[PDB]
């Protein structure tokens, strides 16, 4: 049972007039009550008077009136923490939101800062919107770091810096053969499937979902499948790929042969000379300008004059192949078979134990929660709806050709992967003959 | 409840 | 009755004189040669030249009479085989047997099958004005120039009329060697003569895009075609790019800075030595290398394709109603009349609309006609009127290629539109 303000319960009887059969409850002799305010700013507590007729803006005002009138507080809101919500329709009445004198809030800047450990595993601080909904603030996030196509990214909760524009094309290897091993979790599969607990919900804000101020959380490749991977203009967004390629590989995050990783290992070590290339300085007797030009420009240009064009060119030639090589070491990574599947734990209906739902970007997959074998495969192409039951937490997904398939999650893990096949679906829409019409509506519409 | 999503695929 | 014959064995310079009648076959000829040089040596590579009718006496089932061999007539017993020197776009010179008696379409397509360089149809032999490789290094050269006095006297500053002049030496390529005043040791250029490359693909064409890159590369440095001065700054950072790429191909195990602890998983270190894994990642860093490297070049070919003058080559041509010689420009897609001075294009016609087309051999007449345009008519000299149909003839035979059908090489098809 629910109690106080915000429920069905309230503990005081409101509405009641100042001139009625007796006083009203819990209030003052002129018919005022006290709002007791925490101003997270301050780490202060503020005590209002105020009635149910006062509006969400009165609140506000009142508050600012009591603190410093030189101050800006333009940027905060009113966040109240027992009903996750934060209350921004201004014009409400105390009444109407169900806040009574037992009622906790907080005034609070809208903009915190929030680390982000990137997928290079570098730490960088970025200001945003705690009371947007995440995919706003993920879409705002990479228009910062000049990553286009927000909506293969998303926030990771880390299983249980710097404040941006150069640290997003750091790629450099692990420092030391036990910096290495020391981040190395050897985990099972059942364990890594745990760690997909923590995707941040894309309709909800960050204040909404236990964010504290100075808590990391992972920026991540969410969804596997790379809209328009483009070379001449995506270099932040393929190092970042290619850094989280590189990471899931050496820590096992997905397997490959001895072979592999050989080949793996070779395309980072060439990756790395390609890098110490672009910025190799002192570059002087290489350049020898007599066997790079045609005779016109020697007579009518210093040696000198010309090793300098010749290396500035250089420097963007360089970036390419590096580029290049990046773009390589991705495809590679794409082509590995156990690539672009998340798994979660599920009970699957007539099961015996705790198996795992893979999602992947065309297919469902049943796998074991061991080894992970793909015991069962279901194209979303055959895929006509699917639905949650969330009294039960039970996902039903409808086919064309055979039965519905039906299994159990946990509740959070239920809301993750509701939003892991609405986010893919949408994914499928995307056009290639388009601009950036990302329709946030539809969206929406697939994953809440 | 029931939050049931149709595949764009087949309707709407 | 009979009357005499000189037959001249190149293979001994001595001459033998043959008493034959002229119902005689050509095949009987040719064992009486036998009889009176070595019985021993071997004479099946040998065939019957005929230096004053320009042509082989291939025919061994056909008499003398058929073929106008009187007693006037001075013939040669040679090997068909010869040695053949050939520069190659990177400008080394190799040595090859090649049969001087086949269409130079096959003789062009057995060096290229010798190089391993596919689709040999975009790639004939030019006059101009060595080890030795027999069909089971020198082909994946790719070496900057050795001194600017290398440069520098390969460098010819001719006009545009003078380049359009080197274009009368592409072989008629349904003639043999011998029938085109090619001599044994005398040097041949190996070129890619058409500009419409198939499948250039860097999973397996290593060696034909080393060669395209290469003749990409010298005709810039040698101003064959021009380009901005920023285009060139660019095309020399990618030159120096693809060198330093070629010296990372050969990373020895003593240079080496590969760091196993870095690049691989930790249960690798827990398994194998060290030196087990590195020697692993060397051995997997050669083709990532390589595959850089072909890369690089493919980037080089790429930005030259989009040269404004990529892809033209140039004939000294009379147009019809014009006043003084101009150019005519042939590409893959189209024909250009252009200025020979300036080198602008005046008029372009697309091969797309080209109904048919003609050549009137008595006064030197190339004439095509069009669906949209009115006629196209130009005179140019009688070499140049040859090779211009063949490179007409080519460049259609080669847009039927069917983009993917992986056919074999109708060559009889090839021989009917050059012809």
């Amino acid at each position: 049972v629910p109690r106080g303000s915000g429920t069905e319960n309230l503990y005081f009887q409101g509405h009641m007039a100042l001139d009625g059969i007796r006083m009203p409850d819990g209030c003052y002799a002129d018919g005022t009550w006290e709002l007791s305010v925490h101003v997270t700013d301050l780490n202060r507590d503020v005590t209002l008077r105020v009635t149910g007729e006062v509006h969400i803006g009165g609140v506000m005002l009142k508050l600012v009136e009591k603190l410093d009138v030189k101050k800006d507080w333009s940027d905060h809101a009113l966040w109240w923490e027992k009903k996750r919500t934060w209350l921004l329709k201004t014009h409400w009445t105390l009444d109407k939101c169900g806040i009574q004198a037992d009622a906790k809030l907080q005034f609070t800047p809208q903009h915190k800062l929030l680390r982000l450990q990137l997928p290079n595993m570098k730490y960088v601080k970025v200001k945003v919107n705690f009371s947007d909904r995440v995919f706003k603030a993920v879409s705002d996030i990479c228009k910062t770091f000049n990553i286009r196509h927000p909506e293969e990214l998303s926030l990771l909760k880390k299983p249980r810096p710097l404040s941006p524009p150069g640290i997003l094309a750091v790629s450099q290897p692990v420092t030391s053969p036990e910096i290495l091993a020391k981040m190395f979790k050897p985990q099972a599969l059942l364990d890594k499937a745990k760690t997909n607990q923590g995707w941040l919900d894309s309709s909800r804000s960050l204040m909404e979902q236990d964010v504290k101020e100075n808590e990391a959380l992972l920026l991540r490749f969410k969804y596997y499948s790379f809209f328009d991977l483009n070379p001449k203009y995506d270099a932040i967004r393929i190092n970042q790929l290619y850094e989280q390629a590189k990471w899931a590989l050496l820590l096992e995050e997905i397997e490959c042969t001895e072979e592999e990783m050989m080949m793996f290992a070779a395309l980072q070590y060439h990756i790395n000379k390609l890098s110490i290339m672009t910025s190799e300085n002192h570059l002087t007797t290489d350049v020898n300008p007599e066997c790079l030009v045609s005779p016109r420009y020697l007579k009518k240009y210093k040696s000198k004059q010309i090793t300098a064009r010749i290396l500035e060119a250089h420097q963007n030639v360089a970036q390419m192949s590096l580029i290049e090589a990046k773009m390589r070491f991705i495809q590679a990574w794409q082509s590995l078979p156990e690539f672009g599947i998340t798994h979660f734990i599920a009970r699957f209906q007539g099961g015996k134990r705790e198996e795992l739902i893979g999602i992947a970007y065309n297919r469902l997959i049943r796998m074991d929660a061991s080894t992970g074998d793909a015991i069962k495969t279901w194209r979303f192409s055959n895929m006509k709806q699917w639905n949650v039951n969330w009294e039960i937490k039970m996902v039903t997904v409808e086919f064309a050709d055979e039965v519905r398939l039906s299994f159990i999650c946990t509740e959070v893990d239920c809301k993750v992967v509701h939003e892991f096949i609405g986010g893919y679906i949408f994914l499928s829409t995307r056009a290639k003959d388009q601009n950036e019409s990302l329709d946030e509506e539809m969206f929406y519409k697939l994953t809440s | 409840a029931v939050t049931t999503v149709v595949n764009p695929k087949y309707e709407g």
